[PDB]
């Protein structure tokens, strides 16, 4: 599993760019791809998404109609044509895998992303910076404007840990299932709109920013992100 | 105005008395036949849809049942309903709708029968090529093309109808409603004859001829290959031929008789009196075809019979 | 009411259903036949020649002849109870039965091989599952039979036999005996054929038999037969 | 070979003839008690209402 | 040889006398003191569609929501009971599959058939595609049944009249169970996974241990090949179904049958048997295009589950007992509740 993005650099507002992500080492056809931007000193944000077999494609209001996300399964490559560029579109675009099925762990792998420079349910985290030394437990609270608890009997919530110089890493999905490969020190709970991510003992590898994501509907929204530093 | 419509304007088929006439009895019999056809179509559709896989024969049966249901629903009951419903519309639009739906259903049934016969002939003559190339997608595409051709052939009939407004049903066939010509008489005659010949060639002559050719080819192939035709095969062939004939033939025969009577008014009363019988016999095709094309197949027959038994023993 | 994940799962299920339907429609084009007979009946030579023209368990051979795909299933190596899994082959198109025509005077550890072969053929033909399935008999040892009948008489195997010792009469008698074992002649067919050094003739005969069966199957399915 | 088969058979029979046994009445009573205890939590025997039954109309 | 046969006959007579002496009372006389169960009405909720071949095996998971089913088309499908959506579609190399198993954790699945080799497929692969993990080969006959003893080891049944316990990490059989005179048809694991009963075509069942690997006990009474065998929820008894058109419930402690289930109108064989969560009722799949429910205490017919258009081949009750799934050769699997 490895994702390598290409395209970006200094691009004038009137120009366009075709970002290409080379997918390999997994079933690219069965796994959909999400583009998540991250501007300098800013939180994450969903851009677009294509479903399996290009049967369903969605765009965010901030990019609906302007950008064009396409998919090439026979070649196993993802493409994003960006026609117009604004003064606030500069951000690192990351490709993330996502598969939908009972017991799935979508958004588990995050690509390295590419730097591009141009010449709805509200999610909010109470605390942003919480200096704490290693060894002591940590708690990060989050609040959603709309109740994420769906009638089916589950809560659509995701937590992502982004370390310095590394892409986000899925910690817990659905508020009740620990992501594969993540230590058991992380735990998640919540009730309706108030959620909490607890860490039994903080370590050097835990240094980074924790972002929350709600997946109850199409317009995904990310919080400011709680940063932790020793 | 064309002389046909002029004479039909003063058609003498209305009377007032305490007792009931036999025309109403015939109309009620036709209504009961259409109700039986609707029941059969609704019964054979649900099973083949939610109880049976989607094969080629199943697709043909579904399309035939859908056409028969469309006919037997739009003609007797939708129409009678809106007769008393009296909405914001014109009687001429309703007669145009009736003509369009009737001719569309007729052409659809004819084309479906022709396609089924051709598929059987190909399977009997070209089994390898058929099994390698016959699929459900091709069947659906052929059905869509046939429906498009039927709509195209009915368009000339949708634009020609100049009726005024159950039991006392009247929907005349006049071409002067739209796009007239130099003269009314000759243009009316020519266009009526053309429409009659076209619907005859499309509904009765070509489909029945293709069916007969496919049956004869299958018989000759089985005779040459050494196989023996059981009584069931010949009986089903004779039935599929005779039912279709007795249902559709008389309609086009009377249509041609009327087209010829344009200049000879001696036969116009004959048509005026016989049109109900021939159209009823034609509608009886919607009930005659499902029985022969569903209950004759082993899988569908068994499935429908069992399902009916289970559903009638469960409610009890 | 279905959430985003629910709609995505439904779409994935629909795609999987479409893929399964496509796979089934593709597999339905290949004919399926079951090979039966004694190990010494020449089945190995038949398989080898059919493969040239184109470990325990069951063997599956694939070959195309005249735009037509075949799947030969050999279960001879499965030395177990057949009546408990033979029903799996109910949908088989044909049953290619091979018998040793020349092995009529040999002894096997019924004592004779011909009687056992006839019993197996009768059991497979009169089986409750193979009621509408066609069987095709192949004699892969006609040359050995011709070479041996000149010295060893056929009466040793069939005492009641009293016809001429010539090869034609003996072959006709054996064919009639193997054909009389069919107790369902009204519903199924047995296509007999004599195999020789030539191989294209056997392939053509198998193709014709498979064609005549696909024909009868289509005639029965559409409602005519 | 038959000697080894017979020896194995007699050994297995002697082994099976040494295990302990109980009265059928006690086993039947124990089974009935288990069934009566677990019946209160048997959806099949005691159909649950639609408020909890997850199998409903899609 | 004569002395050994005489000793075997004497031991058999002694075992028969012991089994007869231990039969102090029948289950019917004790169960007649309680009232019978009422009419059980089960209406089909979900109608799973998508199979184009005959069904032969199906098994639920610990979550009581996912169920893996096998078909002759060579495609293993994991259905969801609540949404009827396909979670995975494993394409089999050998379409002649006859048995399938769903591991407790659901991370691995086992399958087998006429190929005489048991394939294991991992569902939690990082690559994202279900690929065969290990191929357990060595059986000289078709795989009839298989069940997961643990995430590390597994047990499989082959038609060679001898079973074997295979380790996944090692891939080589560690224990070989022998003693059956006929082909083993089905298996059933106990709640503790320490002992398991297996039935064969010789019209008799045998209990086997995991660590010891020896036939703990033998049960007889059937007149035909035992097709299905299921363990009682309590782990002290087990039911068996053969072609003789009747079930038989045996007890591991009594060493003899407790009660027989049969009816005059039933003349066809049995294909599958499974108990409920509490065991108060039993289910049995028959060849008359339906399944029948029986009273485990009074043998009275509790109900009939009809709707399948072919011979019923497999059936399984959820771990929670909410609903029961049934698959037949008609290529449709129905869930009743
Ligand atoms: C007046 C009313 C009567 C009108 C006549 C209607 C008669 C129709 C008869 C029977 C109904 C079922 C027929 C199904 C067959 C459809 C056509 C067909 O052949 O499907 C072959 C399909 O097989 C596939 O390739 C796999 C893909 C699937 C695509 C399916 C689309 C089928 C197009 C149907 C269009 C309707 C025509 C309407 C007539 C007015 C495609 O045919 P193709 O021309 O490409 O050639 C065949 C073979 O001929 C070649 O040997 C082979 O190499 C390969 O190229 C290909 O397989």
């Amino acid at each position: 599993v490895q994702l390598v993005e290409s395209g970006g650099g200094l691009v004038q507002p009137g120009g366009s760019r075709k970002l290409s992500c080379s997918a390999s080492g997994f079933a690219f056809s069965s796994f959909g791809m999400h583009w998540v931007r991250q501007a300098p000193e800013k939180g994450l944000e969903w851009v677009a998404y294509i479903s399996s077999g290009s049967g369903t494609i969605y765009y965010a209001d901030t990019v609906k109609g302007r950008f064009t996300i396409s998919r090439d399964d026979p070649k196993n490559t993802l493409f994003l044509q960006m026609t117009s560029l604004r003064s606030e579109d500069t951000a690192m675009y990351y490709c993330v895998r996502s598969i939908y099925y009972y017991g799935s762990s979508p958004f588990d792998f995050w690509g390295q992303g590419t730097t591009l420079t141009v010449s709805d349910i509200v999610m909010t985290q109470a605390t942003s910076s919480v200096p704490v030394t290693p060894g002591e437990s940590v708690s990060i609270s989050c609040r959603s404007s709309k109740s994420l608890l769906h009638s089916n009997g589950n809560t659509y919530l995701y937590w992502f840990l982004q370390r310095p110089g590394q892409s986000p890493q899925l910690l817990i999905y659905r508020m009740s299932n620990l992501a594969s490969g993540v230590p058991d020190r992380f735990s998640g709970s919540g009730s309706g709109t108030a959620f909490t991510l607890t860490i039994s003992r903080l370590e050097a590898e835990d240094v980074g920013v924790y972002y929350c994501m709600q997946h109850l509907e199409y317009p995904l929204t990310f919080g400011a992100g709680t940063k932790l530093e020793l | 105005l064309c002389p046909i419509l002029e004479q039909m304007s003063r058609l003498q088929s209305h009377s007032n008395t305490s007792i009931r006439y036999i025309d109403h009895a015939a109309v009620l019999l036709h209504g009961l036949a259409s109700l039986l056809g609707l029941v059969e179509n609704g019964v054979i559709l649900f099973v083949v849809g939610c109880r049976m896989r989607q094969t080629v024969v199943t697709t043909w049966v579904l399309h035939l049942a859908l056409s028969d249901l469309l006919a037997s629903a739009s003609l007797p009951f939708f129409t009678y309903f809106l007769a008393v419903g009296h909405s914001w519309e014109l009687g001429t639009t309703f007669c145009k709708l009736h003509s369009s739906i009737f001719f569309l259903n007729m052409f659809a049934s004819g084309f479906l029968l022709s396609a089924i016969s051709l598929d059987r002939c190909l399977q009997v003559v070209r089994p390898v090529w058929a099994q390698n190339h016959r699929t459900v997608a091709a069947a659906h595409k052929v059905c869509l093309v046939l429906w498009a051709l039927a709509v195209l052939n009915t368009v000339p009939y949708f634009v020609f109808r100049d009726t005024i407004s159950d039991g006392r049903i009247m929907c005349y066939y006049n071409v002067l409603l739209l796009n007239p010509g130099p003269d009314r008489d000759a243009t009316c005659n020519s266009r009526q004859v053309a429409l009659a010949v076209s619907k005859f060639l499309l509904a009765f002559l070509v489909p029945l001829a293709i069916i007969a050719s496919s049956h004869a080819a299958v018989s000759l192939r089985l005779q040459h290959r050494g196989r023996r035709r059981p009584g069931r095969f010949v009986r089903l062939v004779a039935a599929v031929v005779a039912a279709f004939a007795l249902c559709w033939g008389p309609y086009h025969v009377f249509s041609l008789l009327e087209a010829r009577a344009h200049a000879n008014p001696g036969l116009r009363p004959l048509v005026w009196r016989g049109l109900p019988f021939v159209t009823s016999l034609a509608f009886f095709n919607s009930v005659a075809n499902p029985v022969l094309y569903v209950l004759t197949c082993p899988d569908m027959l068994r499935k429908l019979r069992r399902s009916l038994r289970t559903v009638l023993e469960s409610v009890l | 009411t279905l959430s985003a994940e629910d709609k995505a799962a439904v779409e994935r299920s629909k795609m999987i259903d479409r893929n399964l339907r496509e796979d089934g429609e593709k597999a339905a084009r290949e004919v399926k036949l079951l090979l039966l007979g004694a190990g010494e009946s020449g089945k190995n030579t038949i398989v080898k020649q059919m493969k040239i023209i184109h470990t325990t368990g069951i063997v599956e051979t694939h070959f195309t002849f005249k735009d037509l795909h075949f799947k030969m299933f050999d279960v001879g190596a499965q030395r177990s109870e057949r009546k408990k899994w033979i029903h799996c082959f109910e949908g088989v198109t044909a049953i290619i039965f091979c018998v040793a025509l020349s092995d009529y005077d040999l002894v096997l550890a019924e004592m004779n091989r011909m009687h056992a072969s006839m019993k197996l053929f009768d059991s497979i033909c009169n089986n409750k599952w193979f009621t509408d399935t066609s069987i095709i008999l192949f004699l892969n040892k006609k040359d050995l039979f011709e070479e041996k009948i000149k010295k060893s008489p056929l009466t040793i195997c069939y005492p009641e036999y009293a016809g001429s010792n010539t090869y034609e009469e003996a072959a006709a008698y054996i064919q009639c005996q193997f054909e009389d074992l069919n107790k369902r002649k009204d519903t199924k067919e047995i296509y007999t054929h004599f195999t020789c050094s030539t191989d294209t003739k056997n392939v053509q005969f198998v193709f014709d038999a498979v064609t005549d069966v696909i024909i009868k199957n289509n005639l029965k399915d559409c409602g005519l037969f | 070979a038959s000697i080894a088969q017979a020896r194995k058979l007699v050994e297995q029979l002697k082994m099976e003839a040494n295990i302990d046994r109980i009265k059928v009445s006690k086993a039947a009573a124990d089974l009935m008690a288990y069934c009566e205890a677990h019946a209160k939590e048997d959806p099949l025997l005691t159909p649950v209402p639609a408020s909890e039954n997850p199998f409903r109309e899609k | 040889l004569d002395q050994l046969r005489q000793e075997a006959e004497q031991l058999k007579n002694q075992i028969r006398d012991a089994r007869k002496a231990c039969a102090d009372a029948t289950l019917s006389q004790i169960t007649n003191n309680i009232d019978p169960v009422g009419r059980i009405q089960m209406r089909t909720r979900r109608t799973l569609r998508g199979h184009l071949a005959k069904i032969y095996a199906m098994h639920w998971g610990t979550d009581s929501r996912l169920l893996v089913s096998a078909s002759q088309d060579g495609k293993l499908i994991i259905w969801d009971s609540y949404t009827t959506n396909k979670v995975h579609a494993i394409p089999l190399r050998s379409s002649w599959v006859m048995t399938c198993a769903y591991a407790p954790s659901g991370n691995y699945v086992a399958c087998g058939g006429l190929d005489n080799i048991c394939s294991i497929y991992n569902l939690k692969t990082r690559e994202g595609n279900v690929r065969v993990s290990r191929e357990l080969a060595g059986h000289t006959g078709y795989l009839s049944c298989c069940r997961f003893l643990d995430d590390n080891q597994i047990v499989t049944s082959s038609g060679d009249t001898t079973c074997a316990l295979w380790d996944i990490e090692t891939g080589q059989q560690t224990t070989t169970f022998t003693g059956h005179t006929g082909d083993v048809m089905s298996l059933s694991l106990a709640p503790d996974t320490r002992l398991f009963v297996s039935g064969a075509c010789d019209a008799s069942a045998k209990l086997w241990d995991v660590r010891e690997g020896m036939c703990r006990q033998t049960f007889t009474g059937h007149e035909s090949d035992i097709n299905a065998i299921c363990f009682f929820p309590n782990g002290n008894a087990f039911a068996t179904g053969s072609d003789d058109a009747t079930c038989r419930l045996f007890d591991l402690r009594a060493d003899q049958e407790l009660m027989t289930y049969s009816h005059d109108n039933i003349i066809c064989g049995i294909t599958s048997v499974s108990f409920s969560k509490s065991g108060r009722l039993l289910l049995a799949g028959y060849d008359d295009f339906n399944c029948n429910v029986w009273d485990a205490l009074k043998a009275d017919r509790a109900g009939v589950l009809a709707g399948h258009d072919n011979r019923v081949s497999c059936l399984g009750v959820t771990d929670d007992g909410m609903a029961v799934a049934t698959g037949s050769w008609d290529s449709f699997l129905k869930i009743w509740n």
